[PDB]
């Protein structure tokens, strides 16, 4: 489609100024946090999880801000 | 304004013990309402229509870039100077042009530019806001007299059978009592201040069509866009692209129509057809029906005396009754049409119920159709129409026996539970104690949690379930079901509901 | 924010003629919602086509709505007397709601030319001290005209008024008045008074004068 | 038969305050937009704004933002264009237009062309116009009156009591001090003046003076 | 953009054919799937760490199919 | 009836991320380089050192 | 130089001659002529038929809904020659020189 | 972008006597680094006050630049007949460096009438078919001064040359020249050519004319 699935990264050769560049950078993050910033609600409950389970400290938080991720656009 | 053959055609249980009922109706469904002394009456929605419509801001989806003009400084000139900032119609961005001794300059590898372009939307489009004080609601609604395969399919002839009337309800006028003339008169008490959420969106023309957004998200749209009116723009910038400095040389360049994306950037939205005023298909509305006058006519009649026909053969719904429609051969009419739903011949034991409840030949005329329908039980019945070997029957078998239809009655209320929200509770008309609080139950709860985690969409919010599965079995006894209760339904519900 | 233009600005045509009228979206595009008006001169515009595509219930099928959304046009492919008349087209696919400057349907003829007569001020005019010298160019076709009032050699483009009728429902010519005012001072201060014009009919201006000198 | 019937022409001075009415008829009518279109006197329709026929709110075009009240009447279905602080431009006709909105305005009030400017009534100085020997054309020796400073309009400028329509061109009726000049150019033939009576008959109702002029040769 | 983040979903009213419908069932898990697919050298090293840490067998799973998610859309 | 979604070319360039501006007439003219050339600097003097 | 078109792509592609072929419930999927021109397309379907409208079997139907496809604006992509591979080098020694 | 204007545009005045040239920054506080250069016809520029304050060596103290950064005057207070010149006031305190619109020092003086005489185009013209009637608008000061070419009692604004002199180095009056080009037909169709002109000196234009009929 024309949606996703973009060309981009060619990265054969092509040391040069791509088509569209820094707007790349910012589809992740920030959709996904325009989402969790559109439902804070699910940013209340979304973190909560992680730390409910395992007792391992670190690493209950790896599911909790990874999953708050996982959200948006699934 | 009939139920005949409609989609969505459910029928609706009289619990007698008035002659009022709140309703909730839908513009595709039709609600088809059985009473003691009610006839079967057909309720729906034509549509819901918003009259006029105020356009709440515009969006450019395609651009034009026009006149690129960079103006180029020395290194170390600092700032570059374009007067075009001067022209909001320009869009001037700063540089540099990289140098050598050979380029345009004395010095090496720095510069200054400013680089302008005059924008141009090349195509906008525009979302537009609803005053609920426009919206209507047009109600067929129609009783199930003495009709025909036409009449019944016909307003205008139902109009002077006055089984049938069309009207529009306001929250200004939100009821609206009306006459079925012989059948008397019945009343719709409406809440069109509840039946929408005017502003939970706007109107979005995306292309020659207009389309449902949510207005929270409507200016989300990220994209050239403009005063409701005319003219200054913001971020216009986005449908446009930059160059290298070459020299001078850098061109500003606009993407092309993004409408595809526009459509791509319409999921959940809904088609919406303006005409003097958007039509809107699916109905949410709450109304009262007020039968108070409602009557019957015919209980004096005769049985019919004379060999029945069918107009048209029997045929089933698909929504669990039989109809059939009856040329009358004998003129005794106007008489009261014998007819039943029997188990079998060799009983006279009326078993089913009419559908169209007290068949009635209008006239004497000669084999003067009439259409009519009752409800055939479970199993294996028989139409039965008149009296005496002049009489004629005939077989009919329905298979959806109770337990099927149990769930049919049960597990479409979960459906009608969920998606509906705490309007579901309206389904349980007449309600008080049991369904009043049943509403209070989803109400303050529905308008959290669910909405709170909302927004996800089908497998997204259904996968999160499907991630809250394992801390059922994970848990602390009487914990277990605590965190388990949002995982199966509500969630997983509706991300079953769409399957796919 | 978005602009029309419909072209003509005017069409001299045969009744029963096709004349199609152009109409463009300057901006975005329009798609459906522009809607042809026709207005004959006094009246509130009569609406015409909807969606630039669909007749009106009241107008007939000679009008024929075309065009998709930067660009459309107004065809009767029978133009006629009764469709003589003031063409609008207008996007309404954005509030600001505007037109396009419109087009007539002028009923084409022969070229005719201007009947000209140069009224000097008549005595009721001569005893109230003002001078207004009157030529009515009379029954052109076309329109298109051009009125010059000389006087002693020296053409005056001053206390000139013009007043002309529209496409003369008889003969569907133009009639006009040219009006040399002049103070009777000036009147008399001046002698040959003369209203020229040069009209498509003819290469050269038509030339009606007088002097106060004569008669 | 929806119908927008709107209030008449009506003639104004400048600093004053006109609010046009329009009654709309044949329809329900809180279920469609309100437009107005100003009609400049010579130039195409240029569109006022809107106002909300439920809401009663009304919006206007940039041009026509801050001067102009959209008002409505619910009950009598009366839409109002009213123009403050009146100015020559306010002169023109004006219309309401029922609203299908997106499918543009249905319907059309009947028009009103105010009028705003500063003068006073005036009768016509009407002058019988009498050819000259380079007025002759053909058999037909035209003939013409000239109706001079009047306000406002009409004047109402006949021929023998309008017996001659026939060569008569009445030319438009233009402005000349904020007072009118219409001529009128009978073309009579030669043979029927100065034969028989050939008269420019000038009624002006605003002024109440019906002027008769006839044109004898100079 | 004009690709992401949707209208979808409206759910309001609503029993109803929309505007876009199967799309934005399939969404989700096919261009997350066509993008792994695309790599499925990617897609063996998210089986990895989930089983590295965590040593509670169940919900170790939990961490590698949900990583499979988080690359495509990063 | 049957309806087109509006046109995908501005997706199209979205559908481009790190495409390679080139312009194709009858020929391309590709910009970023990638070769391996040796150079050989025999013949290849100093002039001047008279 | 010369470069050769795999294919083309059509990003905007007009809807044209929208025809619904119609048949009863129960008497099976329709056929359209328009599918013997594969510039029309067709898709099958149906319509619930009351005794009201056409039909009938209450609660079902068929139609072969089709529209003439053309494409309204393509896009084409092109393979390069791998013999037309071309490198132009400008090559430079420093010896006297100037700005110029 | 920052303007300076420089008033008045012109001062008659009295040598020795004060007149003060006044300018003003229009942006910003410019502070100092405002100028006065003296422009002579024809000349190079000569600065003459810098940071508005400040004498250069060259000019003397006659010259006294003043005003602080929205404000600003050139003063001589015995302005000279050496200081009759072309004064500007330049703001240093940004690029983009600009002038004010002058003020110019003129000596002022009796005021005189304009010697006006109105030639017909020398027979050595006529006989070349061009027709130039030259009217020499001779000594008068000030120079405010209009000429008004009438033709056969029509004003004829048209083949109008106009040069006059400077403030006359002698008796600083101005001398003018007024020429009325015509065509020799239309010199020779016409008659009366008429210069008039209006100067303060006179509350009436100065008429000199003839007609060509006149010798």
């Amino acid at each position: 489609s024309v949606s996703v699935q973009t060309h981009g990264e060619s990265s054969l050769v092509n040391k040069t100024e791509t088509w569209l560049d820094s707007t790349k950078a910012t589809r992740y993050l920030m959709k996904t946090e325009n989402w969790i910033i559109r439902n804070p609600g699910y940013a209340f409950l979304a973190a909560v999880l992680g730390w409910m389970l395992g007792s391992n400290n670190g690493q209950r938080v790896v599911f909790t801000i990874l999953l708050l991720l996982v959200a948006p656009a699934y | 304004f009939n139920c005949l053959g409609m989609g969505n055609r459910d029928f609706i249980e009289g619990a007698s013990g008035a002659t009022w009922v709140d309703l909730v109706l839908e513009g595709d469904s039709c609600l088809t309402i059985m009473a003691n002394d009610k006839p079967t009456l057909d309720v729906r929605m034509i549509n819901i229509e918003a009259s006029q419509l105020a356009e709440v801001r515009s969006y450019c989806y395609h651009a034009s870039v026009t006149d690129i003009s960079t103006v180029a400084r020395c290194p170390m000139t600092g700032e570059a100077h374009n007067e075009k900032r001067a022209d909001s119609s320009y869009v001037c961005k700063q540089g540099f042009t990289d140098r050598g001794w050979g380029n345009g300059c004395g010095l090496f590898g720095k510069g200054s530019i400013d680089t302008c372009a005059k924008f141009s939307c090349t195509s906008k489009a525009i979302g537009r806001t609803i005053q609920p004080e426009n919206i209507k609601y047009e109600v067929g609604i129609f009783v199930h007299g003495t009709t025909t395969s036409e009449n019944h399919g016909n307003y205008s002839a139902q109009v002077g059978a006055s089984q049938a009337a069309k009207f529009t309800v306001t929250p200004n006028a939100p009821s609206i009592t009306l006459k079925l003339g012989d059948y008397g008169e019945v009343t719709l008490d409406c809440e069109p201040r509840s039946g929408l959420n005017t502003e939970a969106f706007y109107v979005m023309t995306v292309g020659s069509k207009s389309f449902l957004v949510h207005r929270e998200w409507f200016h989300d749209l990220a994209l050239p866009w403009t005063p409701p009116s005319s003219t200054a723009w913001r971020n216009r910038e986005l449908l446009m692209e930059f160059e290298e400095a070459h020299a001078t040389k850098q061109s500003v360049v606009a993407l092309g129509s993004q409408e595809g994306g526009l459509h791509q950037a319409l999921a959940g939205a809904i088609v919406v057809e303006y005409s003097s005023s958007v039509k809107l298909t699916s109905g949410h509305l709450k109304c009262r029906l007020k039968m108070d006058k409602l009557a019957l006519k015919g209980t004096t009649y005769g049985m019919c005396t004379g060999k029945f026909s069918f107009a048209k053969n029997p045929a089933d719904t698909g929504h669990g009754t039989v109809v059939i429609e009856l040329s009358y051969s004998g003129s005794d009419g106007p008489c009261k049409i014998p007819i039943v739903s029997v188990a079998s011949l060799n009983d006279m034991t009326p078993v089913g119920r009419l559908v169209t409840v007290n068949p009635f030949v209008a006239t004497s005329s000669a084999n003067s159709k009439v259409l009519v329908e009752m409800e055939p039980p479970f199993g294996d019945s028989y139409i039965v129409v008149g009296r005496g070997d002049k009489q004629i029957n005939h077989h009919w078998h329905k298979a959806g026996s109770t337990l099927g239809k149990a769930f049919l009655t049960t597990l479409k209320g979960a459906q009608r539970l969920a998606a509906l929200g705490d309007t579901a509770w309206d389904f349980g008309s007449i309600g008080g104690v049991f369904n009043s609080i049943g509403k209070a139950v989803h109400q303050v709860f529905g308008g959290a949690f669910r909405t709170l985690f909302g927004g996800m969409s089908w497998i997204t919010q259904g996968l999160m379930g499907a991630l809250l599965l394992w801390m059922g079995v994970n848990a602390r006894d009487r914990s277990i079901a605590l965190a388990f209760l949002a995982t199966g339904g509500v969630l997983l519900f509706l991300a079953t509901n769409v399957h796919a | 924010d978005i602009v029309l233009t419909q072209s003509p600005a005017s069409l001299a045509v045969s009744l029963g003629q096709r004349a199609t009228i152009s109409c463009r979206a300057s901006q975005s595009v329009s798609t459906s919602y522009m809607h042809w008006y026709q207005q004959k001169p006094g009246q509130p515009p009569r609406l015409l086509i909807y969606l630039v595509s669909n007749l009106e219930s009241g107008v007939p099928s000679r009008f024929s709505g075309s065009g998709s959304g930067t660009d459309f046009t107004l065809n009767i492919h029978p133009v006629e007397a009764e469709d003589e008349a003031t063409y609008y087209c207008q996007h309404i696919r954005e509030l600001t709601r505007s037109e396009a400057g419109p087009s007539w349907l002028e009923i084409k003829r022969a070229d005719a030319a201007p009947t000209v007569s140069i009224f000097p001020p008549s005595s009721e005019q001569l005893t109230s001290g003002g001078a207004s010298v009157v030529c009515f160019l009379n029954n052109f076709y076309p329109k298109d005209i051009n009125v010059k009032w000389k006087i002693d050699g020296s053409e005056r483009q001053n206390g000139v008024l013009n007043s002309w009728t529209d496409q003369d429902s008889k003969d569907s010519t133009y009639s006009m008045s040219s009006t040399l005012t002049l103070t009777k001072d000036e009147y008399e201060r001046h002698n040959s008074y003369t209203c020229e014009a040069t009209h498509k009919t003819s290469t050269s201006p038509i030339v009606k004068s007088f002097n106060r000198n004569e008669c | 038969q929806v119908q927008l019937m709107e209030s008449g022409p009506e003639l104004k001075k400048p600093g004053e305050t006109v609010k046009i009415s329009c009654k709309a008829s044949g329809y329900t009518f809180t279920d469609y937009s309100m437009h107005w279109v100003k009609q400049a006197p010579g130039k195409g329709l240029k569109w006022m704004g809107w106002i909300n026929t439920g809401t009663g709110e009304p919006t206007f075009a940039a041009d026509f933002k801050g001067r102009f009240a959209f008002s409505l009447e619910t009950s009598a279905s009366t839409a109002y264009l009213q123009i403050n602080n009146l100015k020559n431009e306010d002169t023109a006709s004006y219309f309401c237009a029922r609203g299908v909105g997106l499918y543009g305005v249905d319907y059309w009030g009947q028009g009103t062309s105010v009028t705003v400017s500063s003068p006073k009534t005036t009768p016509p100085s009407v002058y019988p116009l009498a050819p000259v020997c380079g007025d002759t054309t053909g058999s037909m020796v035209t003939l013409g009156c000239l109706v001079k400073g009047y306000f406002p309009e009409p004047v109402t400028v006949t021929w023998n009591s309008g017996s001659l329509s026939s060569g008569v061109h009445t030319f438009p009726a233009v402005l000349q001090s904020d007072l009118y000049t219409l001529s009128s150019s009978v073309t009579v033939p030669s043979s029927t003046w100065p034969s028989e009576t050939v008269t420019c008959n000038v009624a002006h109702p605003a002024s109440s003076t019906k002027v008769d002029k006839k044109i004898v040769p100079r």
